[PDB]
RNA sequence: UAUGUUAAGUGGAAAAGGAUGUGGCGUUGCCCAGACAACUAGGAUGUUGGCUUAGAAGCAGCCAUCAUUUAAAGAGUGCGU
RNA sequence: UUGGCACCUCGAUGUCGGCUCAUCGCAUCCUGGGGCUGUAGUCGGUCCCAAGGGUUGGGCUGUUCGCCCAUUAAAGCGGUACGCGAGCUGGGUUCAGAACGUCGUGAGACAGUUCGGUCCCUAUCCGUCGUGGGCGUAGGAAAUUUGAGAGGAGCUGUCCUU
RNA sequence: GGGAUAAGUGCUGAAAGCAUCUAAGCAUGAAGCCCCCCUCAAGAUGAGAUUUCCCAACUUCGGUUAUAAGAUCCCUCAAAG
């Protein structure tokens, strides 16, 4: 796995205390904590980490370069931070905030509110531009999909909240 | 919440507000008592056991249910209350707001509740498939001889027998029923008796226990 | 309660004197039918003339029944003869007059141009 | 999304993947989705 | 007991066909001059030149498909009408 | 389904429609979830998941079927001895009477029509629906009970608002 | 109204430095599954739980009377048959 070995990680200004199974990783943003692959073991030297497979097998290959990549976008995540862009196309489709929590005026006879959660955090922009923020990357992906699963684009005028710079395949049906 | 043993009177009617006729029954809850409060650890669930109207005492040669035996005697001397006649318990209630030994009013209902009033229904005795099952019976002319029995009981050689469940004729009656969103015209607290909307299960003079709606 | 095979008369001058019902609109397996409620027919007497004439197939409504209706407050009201109005699928007569009594529950019903052509209100 | 007997390619940009065990096209064209084969 | 195979409860019912499921044995064309990835590096020129076709210059169809601005380049590998 | 085979049943396994009662499969008729579309939404078409429930009343024929008239959200396809006659009918078909057309010299014949034509049985066992008694639950009793399990429901329309 | 799902929709994610719903993990999703709602249910021989009532005196050794507490016989009845 080039992913796995051949890319070393690259700790910054972090603390990758690597436990065991369970690593705990802490910076300028926060602390995340996971439990890694057991058959696993990992090598960090000073400012530099490296995760070695046990065998040449499937599945140690396949596990290998996976939670190599978790690893880093942990590391890279609890340092720079991950944030994700919704973009809302559409005649009086709206995006307000309410205590940390999201109301989205989306043509829906009904407000929608999406309640945030612990280490992610919420925002927009002239009314239109959401922005989920946070140290997980899966959490970041998560939210953004359930608030994008409200009104998915439309293929007809792009109605619909889209993640910016998203290709939307446009049809041109008729009248 | 609330819960009551009374017994069914009758029915008659009340007018309402806007003019409204408005069917009622008649139930009567006296002297209802609380004689336990059972609890999560002592018995592992936690409900208190409410008993309803009055025997007589014990009597030495007693012949009837009239009056108390000697082991009904010592369970109400535990509560201080007069032997009694029906004893049920209720769940739903919140046990910590009950002791053992209070009455429990009519007044416990306000005008306007949703209740359910579980009886026994009146027995109609050993009935056919057409009463019983509401079964459409046969033709009454034309040359038949299927007037009421019911028919088929089955296939023929494939499951050479009668299925579990074959509506057959029996005894009908005698099951408990619930009916569910009945509500409360009025509480007289002098008289005794909790008016409930529409009608309840069981013959004149019977049991029902009247409890908050579940739904 | 008026189910198919019921012969109404029409309290109407649509020409019809007097139809037979098919079904009774509303509900599959709805077998009857009281004041306010439509039902298919086909008339079986008609005036020489009229709009309507003899063996067609009309929608129309119940204005009076033997069996009468209870109301709200424990009355009843009760009549001596089934009746019937034809319609012109905007709760509408075909007619311009209206015969004989009409029961108030056709105003719920909006059938109001059957309760403004009316001779009394019930 | 079709499901037939026989999943291939329609398209150039038609990828095979394996998924959960049944072997499916996914493609850009929602056309050329496909399922069972 | 030894050495290997399957991951489907296959074992413990079918078939033409379909498949980056996995194991073996060869054969092979390429690769430290550095093939293979997205390697986010350039992508166009007289020029649709000729038949230019609904005008249509990678699409309604004959392609005549010339050298390279160039480490790498095609009267465009190609998604399009 | 139309057949082929002749393996159980001729010391008899009542055969067609209808009625009463259903029960099960899903290759789903409606309802629920979806991918789509040559889907702008209503529209429809296609495919997938789905069997919980529901899945009309009549005219005509003995008819199953089919056609037709009104509805419905839909008026599904099959198994069950083409489910069910010791539960019912007996119109069709298949006894004896008769008659027409046809064939036969004739007696008679035709799966050609037509009118008429006896549906027996007091339930032993298993099964099923209710309802008692005995005994066991390490004393004899009166009352209140948790719930291992089991059964029942489970459908859906129109209008208004946005 | 919960909980777990079906086709489906994803999120992060490598084998296969790209991608990618999948292999680890983790989401969402149906009149369907489970619970929720109604009823029967300790012969549930695993025979369950709570409260109360009854409690001696002969044995020559219980393989013991008769009695408690409790019922029934019998009789007047029906809200039951
Ligand atoms: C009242 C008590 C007696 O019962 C009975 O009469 C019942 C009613 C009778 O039911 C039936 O008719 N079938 C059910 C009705 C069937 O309709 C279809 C239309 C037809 C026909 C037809 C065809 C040919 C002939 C025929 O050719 C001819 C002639 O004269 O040649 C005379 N006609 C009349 C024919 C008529 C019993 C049950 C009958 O059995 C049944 O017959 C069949 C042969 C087979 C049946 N299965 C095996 C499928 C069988 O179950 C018998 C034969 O009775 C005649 C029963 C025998 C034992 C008796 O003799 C008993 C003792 C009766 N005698 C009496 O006195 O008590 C009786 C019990
Ligand atoms: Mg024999």
């Amino acid at each position: 796995s080039r992913v796995g070995k051949k890319i070393i990680d690259i700790p910054s200004d972090v603390t990758v205390t690597f436990d065991g199974n369970h690593v705990t990783v802490k910076g300028p943003k926060g602390e995340l904590s996971r439990t890694l692959n057991e058959r696993m073991t990992f090598k960090q030297e000073e400012n530099t980490i490296e995760v070695v497979r046990p065998s040449d097998s499937k599945e140690d290959r396949t596990n290998h370069g996976t939670t190599r990549a978790l690893l880093n976008n942990m590391v890279q995540g609890v340092s720079q931070g991950y944030v994700k862009v919704l973009e809302l196309v559409g005649v009086g489709y709206r995006a307000q905030m309410q205590g940390k929590d999201l109301i989205l005026n989306v043509g829906y006879s009904h407000p929608v509110e999406i309640k945030a959660e612990e280490n992610i955090t919420f925002s927009v922009e002239k009314n239109t531009v959401v922005k989920v923020e946070g140290i997980s990357k899966e959490q970041v992906g998560a939210l953004a999909s359930n608030i994008r699963s409200v009104r998915p684009p439309e293929p007809y005028k792009g109605k619909g909240i889209r993640y910016q710079g998203e290709y939307v395949r446009r049809k041109e049906g008729k009248t | 919440t609330k819960g009551i043993l009374g017994r069914k009177i009758g029915m008659t009617q009340v007018f309402g507000e806007n003019g409204e006729l408005i069917p009622v029954t008649v139930v009567e809850a006296k002297e209802n008592v609380v004689l336990q409060k059972k609890t999560v650890e002592v018995d592992g669930y936690n409900a208190i056991q409410v008993g309803f109207e009055d025997k007589k005492a014990y009597k030495k040669d007693a012949k009837s249910n009239k009056y108390a035996n000697k082991p009904a005697e010592g369970h109400a001397k535990k509560a201080d209350a007069a032997p009694k006649r029906f004893i049920r318990e209720f769940r739903n209630v919140d046990v910590d707001a009950y002791e053992v030994g209070q009455e429990v009013s009519v007044d416990t209902f306000v005008a306007g509740d949703v209740i359910d009033v579980t009886g026994v229904s009146k027995g109609k005795g050993f009935q056919g498939a057409i009463k019983r099952h509401g079964q459409s019976r046969g033709p009454m002319s034309h040359g038949s001889h299927f007037h009421r029995a019911p028919g088929s009981v089955g296939m023929a050689s494939d499951a050479s027998r009668v299925f579990k469940g074959q509506k057959m004729p029996g005894r009908m009656g005698g099951n408990t029923v619930t009916v569910q969103n009945l509500e409360v015209v009025q509480v007289d607290t002098e008289n005794k008796v909790i008016l409930v909307k529409g009608n309840v299960p069981g013959p004149k003079k019977g049991l029902v226990e009247i409890r908050t709606s579940i739904k | 309660m008026i189910q198919q095979e019921t012969r109404l008369k029409v309290a109407d001058n649509s020409g019809a004197r007097e139809v037979l019902t098919i079904k009774v609109l509303g509900g599959s397996g709805r077998k009857t039918a009281n004041i306010g409620d439509v039902i298919v027919c086909t008339v079986k007497n008609a005036t020489p003339g009229g709009v309507v004439k003899k063996g067609d197939v009309v929608k129309a409504v119940i204005v009076r029944t033997k069996s009468g209706v209870r109301r709200n407050d424990g009355s009843y009201i009760k009549f001596d003869e089934n009746a019937c109005v034809i319609i012109r699928d905007d709760k509408g007569p075909r007619g311009t007059r209206i015969f004989g009594p009409v029961a108030r529950e056709l105003r719920e019903g909006n059938f109001m141009k059957i309760v403004s052509l009316a001779p009394e209100v019930l | 999304m079709k499901v037939r007997p026989s999943v291939k390619p329609i398209c150039e940009k038609c990828k095979v993947i394996k998924r959960k065990g049944k072997v499916m096209v996914i493609c850009e064209n929602p056309k050329h989705k496909q399922r069972q084969g």
